[PDB]
Protein backbone atom coordinates (compact mmCIF):
# COMPACT_ATOMS: atom_id res chain seq x y z
CA UNK A 1 0.00 0.00 0.00
CA UNK A 2 1.27 3.36 -1.44
CA UNK A 3 -0.14 6.43 -0.05
CA UNK A 4 1.24 10.03 -2.34
CA UNK A 5 -0.14 13.67 -1.13
CA UNK A 6 0.92 16.53 -3.51
CA UNK A 7 1.15 20.29 -2.67
CA UNK A 8 1.20 23.20 -4.94
CA UNK A 9 0.03 26.82 -4.93
CA UNK A 10 -1.17 27.22 -8.76
CA UNK A 11 -4.11 25.12 -9.38
CA UNK A 12 -5.07 26.66 -13.23
CA UNK A 13 -2.01 25.61 -14.45
CA UNK A 14 -2.39 22.30 -13.28
CA UNK A 15 -5.97 22.11 -14.81
CA UNK A 16 -4.84 23.47 -17.95
CA UNK A 17 -2.07 20.53 -18.48
CA UNK A 18 -4.53 18.00 -17.80
CA UNK A 19 -3.37 16.79 -14.37
CA UNK A 20 -6.27 17.01 -11.85
CA UNK A 21 -7.36 14.38 -13.67
CA UNK A 22 -4.73 11.85 -12.11
CA UNK A 23 -5.61 12.35 -8.50
CA UNK A 24 -8.48 11.54 -6.44
CA UNK A 25 -9.56 14.70 -4.33
CA UNK A 26 -8.35 18.25 -3.52
CA UNK A 27 -8.20 20.11 -0.03
CA UNK A 28 -8.40 23.76 0.28
CA UNK A 29 -5.97 25.57 2.66
CA UNK A 30 -7.46 28.98 3.12
CA UNK A 31 -6.13 32.43 4.49
CA UNK A 32 -6.67 34.66 8.43
CA UNK A 33 -9.62 36.36 7.06
CA UNK A 34 -11.06 37.69 10.50
CA UNK A 35 -9.84 40.39 13.27
CA UNK A 36 -10.75 37.46 16.00
CA UNK A 37 -8.45 35.25 14.23
CA UNK A 38 -5.94 37.45 14.42
CA UNK A 39 -6.36 38.45 17.56
CA UNK A 40 -6.49 34.73 18.44
CA UNK A 41 -3.33 34.04 16.42
CA UNK A 42 -0.95 36.89 18.38
CA UNK A 43 -2.46 35.68 21.84
CA UNK A 44 -1.19 32.04 21.18
CA UNK A 45 2.14 33.59 19.77
CA UNK A 46 2.56 36.31 23.17
CA UNK A 47 4.59 38.92 21.26
CA UNK A 48 2.57 41.87 21.82
CA UNK A 49 1.07 42.14 25.77
CA UNK A 50 -2.10 43.24 27.02
CA UNK A 51 -2.67 47.36 26.52
CA UNK A 52 -0.72 46.59 23.20
CA UNK A 53 -3.27 44.05 22.36
CA UNK A 54 -6.54 46.28 23.03
CA UNK A 55 -5.12 48.93 21.03
CA UNK A 56 -4.76 46.48 18.28
CA UNK A 57 -8.01 45.59 18.67
CA UNK A 58 -9.60 49.21 18.42
CA UNK A 59 -7.78 49.45 15.16
CA UNK A 60 -8.36 46.44 13.38
CA UNK A 61 -11.81 45.07 15.08
CA UNK A 62 -13.72 46.80 12.62
CA UNK A 63 -12.60 45.83 9.47
CA UNK A 64 -11.80 42.39 7.00
CA UNK A 65 -7.74 41.10 6.45
CA UNK A 66 -6.37 39.05 3.96
CA UNK A 67 -2.80 37.58 5.56
CA UNK A 68 -0.59 34.32 5.41
CA UNK A 69 0.77 32.97 8.65
CA UNK A 70 4.36 32.60 7.67
CA UNK A 71 4.03 36.48 6.17
CA UNK A 72 2.31 37.33 9.73
CA UNK A 73 5.71 35.86 11.66
CA UNK A 74 7.94 38.01 9.10
CA UNK A 75 5.60 41.39 9.74
CA UNK A 76 6.41 40.83 13.74
CA UNK A 77 10.15 40.66 13.59
CA UNK A 78 10.27 42.97 11.23
CA UNK A 79 7.70 45.44 13.74
CA UNK A 80 9.99 44.42 17.06
CA UNK A 81 13.50 46.18 16.51
CA UNK A 82 11.85 49.69 16.64
CA UNK A 83 11.86 51.56 19.94
CA UNK A 84 9.54 50.40 23.04
CA UNK A 85 7.00 53.28 21.98
CA UNK A 86 7.13 52.99 18.18
CA UNK A 87 6.25 49.46 17.75
CA UNK A 88 2.47 49.05 17.17
CA UNK A 89 2.12 51.98 14.97
CA UNK A 90 5.28 50.33 12.82
CA UNK A 91 2.94 47.34 13.23
CA UNK A 92 -0.10 48.74 11.62
CA UNK A 93 1.65 50.70 9.06
CA UNK A 94 3.15 47.46 7.79
CA UNK A 95 -0.79 45.54 7.52
CA UNK A 96 -1.87 48.50 5.84
CA UNK A 97 0.46 48.48 2.98
CA UNK A 98 0.56 45.32 2.89
CA UNK A 99 -2.76 45.23 0.79
CA UNK A 100 -5.40 42.26 0.63
CA UNK A 101 -7.01 42.08 -2.87
CA UNK A 102 -8.55 38.57 -1.93
CA UNK B 1 -6.22 -14.93 -46.37
CA UNK B 2 -6.47 -11.91 -48.74
CA UNK B 3 -6.02 -9.34 -45.29
CA UNK B 4 -3.58 -10.85 -43.39
CA UNK B 5 -3.13 -7.94 -41.39
CA UNK B 6 -6.17 -6.00 -39.52
CA UNK B 7 -6.17 -3.29 -36.85
CA UNK B 8 -9.08 -1.86 -34.44
CA UNK B 9 -9.07 1.14 -32.36
CA UNK B 10 -11.18 1.25 -29.18
CA UNK B 11 -11.96 4.60 -28.06
CA UNK B 12 -13.73 6.36 -25.11
CA UNK B 13 -14.14 9.07 -22.41
CA UNK B 14 -11.48 8.87 -19.63
CA UNK B 15 -12.59 6.10 -16.58
CA UNK B 16 -14.45 3.92 -18.70
CA UNK B 17 -12.18 1.02 -18.23
CA UNK B 18 -10.56 0.47 -21.98
CA UNK B 19 -7.82 -1.20 -21.22
CA UNK B 20 -9.29 -3.67 -19.35
CA UNK B 21 -11.88 -4.64 -21.84
CA UNK B 22 -8.73 -4.76 -24.75
CA UNK B 23 -7.11 -7.21 -22.38
CA UNK B 24 -9.89 -9.62 -21.92
CA UNK B 25 -10.90 -9.67 -25.91
CA UNK B 26 -6.74 -10.15 -26.69
CA UNK B 27 -7.09 -13.14 -23.87
CA UNK B 28 -9.82 -14.94 -25.07
CA UNK B 29 -8.05 -14.71 -28.62
CA UNK B 30 -6.32 -18.10 -27.57
CA UNK B 31 -3.70 -17.20 -30.00
CA UNK B 32 -0.32 -18.65 -29.64
CA UNK B 33 1.54 -15.24 -28.83
CA UNK B 34 0.40 -12.01 -27.33
CA UNK B 35 1.96 -8.87 -26.21
CA UNK B 36 1.03 -5.39 -24.26
CA UNK B 37 3.33 -2.36 -25.04
CA UNK B 38 2.43 -0.43 -22.11
CA UNK B 39 4.50 2.86 -21.71
CA UNK B 40 4.91 2.64 -18.34
CA UNK B 41 7.65 0.29 -18.43
CA UNK B 42 9.80 2.92 -20.03
CA UNK B 43 9.58 5.71 -17.43
CA UNK B 44 12.35 8.26 -18.76
CA UNK B 45 13.49 6.94 -21.78
CA UNK B 46 14.16 9.67 -24.71
CA UNK B 47 12.97 8.90 -28.05
CA UNK B 48 15.39 6.72 -29.76
CA UNK B 49 14.80 4.13 -26.93
CA UNK B 50 11.11 3.86 -27.11
CA UNK B 51 11.80 3.28 -30.93
CA UNK B 52 13.84 0.46 -30.19
CA UNK B 53 11.55 -1.05 -27.97
CA UNK B 54 8.29 -0.92 -29.84
CA UNK B 55 10.76 -2.40 -33.16
CA UNK B 56 11.76 -5.20 -30.90
CA UNK B 57 8.38 -6.22 -29.87
CA UNK B 58 7.29 -5.51 -33.58
CA UNK B 59 9.76 -7.93 -34.74
CA UNK B 60 9.23 -10.70 -31.69
CA UNK B 61 5.72 -10.54 -33.01
CA UNK B 62 6.70 -10.75 -36.91
CA UNK B 63 8.22 -13.88 -35.74
CA UNK B 64 5.77 -16.38 -35.00
CA UNK B 65 2.89 -17.52 -37.21
CA UNK B 66 -0.35 -15.93 -36.12
CA UNK B 67 -0.08 -13.06 -33.31
CA UNK B 68 -1.87 -9.88 -31.57
CA UNK B 69 -0.45 -6.98 -29.91
CA UNK B 70 -1.74 -4.18 -27.72
CA UNK B 71 -0.98 -0.76 -27.21
CA UNK B 72 -2.41 1.43 -24.51
CA UNK B 73 -2.42 4.71 -24.15
CA UNK B 74 -1.44 5.97 -27.37
CA UNK B 75 -2.02 10.15 -26.13
CA UNK B 76 0.79 9.15 -23.40
CA UNK B 77 2.96 7.13 -25.45
CA UNK B 78 3.87 10.07 -27.90
CA UNK B 79 4.30 13.13 -25.02
CA UNK B 80 1.09 15.19 -25.78
CA UNK B 81 0.27 18.31 -23.79
CA UNK B 82 -2.90 20.99 -25.03
CA UNK B 83 -0.33 23.83 -24.52
CA UNK B 84 1.71 24.64 -27.52
CA UNK B 85 0.87 21.75 -28.54
CA UNK B 86 4.24 19.62 -27.66
CA UNK B 87 4.96 15.90 -29.24
CA UNK B 88 7.77 13.53 -30.46
CA UNK B 89 7.37 13.18 -34.24
CA UNK B 90 10.08 10.63 -34.42
CA UNK B 91 7.14 8.13 -32.37
CA UNK B 92 4.47 9.44 -35.07
CA UNK B 93 5.97 8.55 -37.82
CA UNK B 94 7.25 5.27 -36.56
CA UNK B 95 3.83 4.24 -35.66
CA UNK B 96 2.13 5.77 -38.81
CA UNK B 97 4.80 3.18 -40.73
CA UNK B 98 4.27 0.20 -38.28
CA UNK B 99 0.42 0.49 -38.88
CA UNK B 100 0.69 -0.51 -43.02
CA UNK B 101 3.57 -3.18 -42.93
CA UNK B 102 2.46 -6.52 -43.87
CA UNK B 103 4.47 -9.69 -42.46
CA UNK B 104 6.09 -12.21 -44.27
CA UNK B 105 3.87 -14.61 -46.28
CA UNK B 106 1.58 -16.73 -44.67
CA UNK B 107 1.44 -15.07 -41.56
N1 LIG C 1 -17.53 -3.77 -16.78
C1 LIG C 1 -16.25 -3.47 -16.60
N2 LIG C 1 -15.49 -3.19 -17.68
C2 LIG C 1 -14.20 -2.88 -17.50
N3 LIG C 1 -13.51 -2.80 -16.37
C3 LIG C 1 -14.29 -3.09 -15.32
C4 LIG C 1 -15.62 -3.42 -15.35
N4 LIG C 1 -16.08 -3.64 -14.06
C5 LIG C 1 -15.03 -3.43 -13.29
N5 LIG C 1 -13.92 -3.11 -14.01
C6 LIG C 1 -12.61 -2.79 -13.47
O1 LIG C 1 -12.41 -1.40 -13.64
C7 LIG C 1 -11.01 -1.13 -13.92
C8 LIG C 1 -10.89 -0.53 -15.30
O2 LIG C 1 -10.10 0.68 -15.21
P1 LIG C 1 -9.00 1.03 -16.32
O3 LIG C 1 -7.79 1.57 -15.65
O4 LIG C 1 -8.81 -0.14 -17.22
O5 LIG C 1 -9.68 2.22 -17.13
P2 LIG C 1 -9.03 3.27 -18.14
O6 LIG C 1 -10.06 3.92 -18.99
O7 LIG C 1 -7.84 2.64 -18.76
O8 LIG C 1 -8.49 4.42 -17.17
P3 LIG C 1 -7.58 5.68 -17.57
O9 LIG C 1 -8.38 6.45 -18.58
O10 LIG C 1 -7.34 6.44 -16.31
O11 LIG C 1 -6.33 5.10 -18.15
C9 LIG C 1 -10.33 -2.48 -13.72
O12 LIG C 1 -10.02 -2.71 -12.36
C10 LIG C 1 -11.42 -3.44 -14.17
O13 LIG C 1 -11.20 -4.76 -13.73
Amino acid sequence: KLLIIGTTSRKDVLQEMEMLNAFSTTIHVPNIATGEQLLEALELLGNFKDKERTTIAQQVKGKKVWIGIKKLLMLIEMSLQMDPEYRVRKFLALLREEGASP
Amino acid sequence: DRTPLVSVLLEGPPHSGKTALAAKIAEESNFPFIKICSPDKMIGFSETAKCQAMKKIFDDAYKSQLSCVVVDDIERLLDYVPIGPRFSNLVLQALLVLLKKAPPQGR
